[PDB]
């Protein structure tokens, strides 16, 4: 059924698994035109599909030509989501298909079913967690990559760097859920934290920055002061 | 005019024929229902005043033979029967008329609903959804499940209607996924009218008789069964004219039939909202909507 904080251990068990997330997947900018009436212009666009265990990214970028001369973007956008997944299943070895696959957002579930139709043992499942994958193109080298897209690409991604060569999946997946959390409530404050010290860098086979353990808890303290605070600055409390 | 004689009533039942129906008390002196109009099926059928569930019946057409009812006193139900002797038979009906022991079908002049509600129904095609092929009859009750309930357990008394699944490779074909599934007409078109059904009418007959057996029975999996063909036809963009405009009537009659109390199991509003007011056809179901509205406006 659906994901939610109870059943939360299952993302970190030997069962292969992807969440699948397209927020990000239509993008547009909004503008005034010549006659003064509103137009967008699309942007490109990425859908983030992760394996929560592994880290494994595969980011497949929408280019803006995917949209030309078609209706309804936004209906679109959810079956091509669809139609990419069921592709990357397809393409991989049986042996490395996923058994479940957890959407971000219920509108993908009867788009992802349909095209997932020849796996009948996939699960396609929702989630109630307000899981923070949309601020994935506040991470720069991924939003790089879509912006300098120029075609249809698939590029692949280990999201958690290293980080697995120290710590449990469990522990990876809720640093990354906490930053890209901190990254969608407050950019502008959430970047200063990581980049704060020009003496730690990021490697150019790395996402984020080379923390040491101890700089992680640092760092980790300061993203959950700025997600309490900024609920603050919202709220008035 | 054919004849159904009874043998004898030994419980007291609630009898409905078609749309009518009457109450017989316990050992009541009667024999039976005449008048029948020829050309249509018909459905008998019973609600034992002890106990108001399974409610249960027989459909059948008076052409394809004498029938009569009898009570099993060990089954406990009133069973329909085919009589062979045909000279048995015309002398046993006319004795129960002569002594007046029958009910006359009670039809209004006017009054074109049973001809309206099982317009293309034939009793041909309800004996391959009801298998019981010793019989030129057709037994339904409130209990019996689909061939498609059962996919998700007895299969000789299953109600073998067509399987209608639109999140199916059936329904859906390889690279129209997105197409395929917002627009039904392949579906309806090419898989179920060309392919299985043959024709609209066959398409119809199987609607109006999962209607019918949904009201008469609160049968769930019929009731489930006639959404399903209204739906396919109203999510499809390409429907022939003639297919609408004769949906919209069928429906009209189910609507204005259905008795009101029982709508909230026999009506999905889900379905109905869909159809009336989202689906492709949102425009071409005039008289279906008007009642609807007027009759069922808290469903909308
Ligand atoms: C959903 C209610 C349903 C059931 N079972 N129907 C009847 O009882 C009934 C009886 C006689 C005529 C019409 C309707």
């Amino acid at each position: 059924g659906a994901m939610n904080s109870s059943n939360y251990a299952e993302l970190f068990n030997n069962d292969i698994k992807l969440f699948v997330d397209d927020t990000n997947v239509y993008r547009v900018t909004v503008h005034k035109t010549f006659e003064g009436n509103v137009a967008t212009k699309a942007i490109n666009g990425c859908i983030f599909t992760l394996n929560p265990k592994t880290g494994h990214l595969f980011l497949k970028i929408i280019h803006t030509s995917v949209w030309a001369g078609q209706k309804r973007l936004s209906q679109l956008a959810k079956w091509k989501t669809a139609e990419e997944v069921s592709a990357l299943v397809r393409s991989l070895p049986k042996e490395e298909q996923p058994k479940q696959i957890i959407v971000t957002r219920k509108a993908m579930l009867d788009p992802l079913e349909v095209h997932m139709l020849d796996f009948p043992n996939i699960a396609i499942r929702p989630t109630e967690l307000r899981l923070p994958f949309s601020a994935a193109m506040s991470i720069d080298k991924l939003s790089d990559v879509v912006m300098k897209a120029t075609e249809p690409q698939m590029v692949l991604f280990n999201i958690y760097d290293d980080w697995l060569d120290r710590i449990s999946s469990y522990t990876a997946f809720s640093r990354l859920t906490l930053l890209l959390r901190a990254l969608k409530t407050n950019e502008e404050s959430a970047k200063m934290i990581l980049l704060s010290d020009p003496t730690i860098t990021i490697k150019s086979y790395h996402l984020w920055p080379s923390f040491t353990d101890e700089q992680w808890i640092t760092i980790e303290s300061q993203m959950r002061d700025l997600i309490l605070t900024e609920y603050g600055r919202k709220y008035n409390v | 005019m054919n004849t159904v004689p009874f043998t004898s009533a030994p419980i007291e039942v609630t009898i409905g024929i078609d749309q009518y129906s009457f109450n017989v008390k316990e050992n009541q002196p009667f024999h039976g229902i005449k008048d029948i109009p020829i050309g249509h099926v018909h459905v008998i059928h019973f609600q034992h005043a002890d106990n108001s569930s399974m409610r249960y019946g027989y459909w059948f057409d008076c052409r394809m033979g004498n029938f009569y009812i009898q009570y099993d006193p060990k089954d406990g139900l009133y069973k329909m029967m085919e009589e062979r002797d045909g000279a048995k038979f015309e002398n046993i009906v006319h004795n129960f008329k002569e002594r007046q022991m029958m009910v006359s079908y009670p039809k209004i002049d006017e009054d074109d609903t049973w001809y309206n509600l099982t317009e293309f129904v034939q009793m041909d095609k309800i004996r391959k959804i009801v298998r019981k092929d010793e019989n030129q009859f057709s037994y339904v009750d409130s209990s019996m499940t689909t061939v498609q309930e059962n996919e998700l357990s007895d299969p000789a008394h299953s109600l073998n209607y067509t399987v209608i699944n639109f999140k199916s490779r059936e329904a859906i074909r390889p690279g129209h996924e997105m197409e395929d599934f917002l627009d039904k007409s392949y579906y309806l078109n090419t898989v179920m009218l060309q392919g299985i059904f043959k024709n609209s009418s066959n398409y119809f007959g199987e609607l109006q008789f999962a209607f019918l057996n949904a009201m008469f029975f609160g049968n769930y999996g019929s009731s489930l069964q006639w959404h399903a063909m209204i739906e396919l036809i109203c999510s499809s963009a390409t429907v022939p004219k003639h297919m609408l405009d004769k949906l919209d009537e069928i429906l009209y009659y189910q609507i204005k039939t259905l008795p009101e109390q029982y709508s909230d199991i026999l009506l999905n509003e889900r379905v109905w909202n869909i159809c009336l007011y989202s689906s492709f056809q949102k425009n071409s179901l005039h008289n279906t909507e008007k009642i609807m509205e007027n009759k069922y406006p808290e469903l909308l």
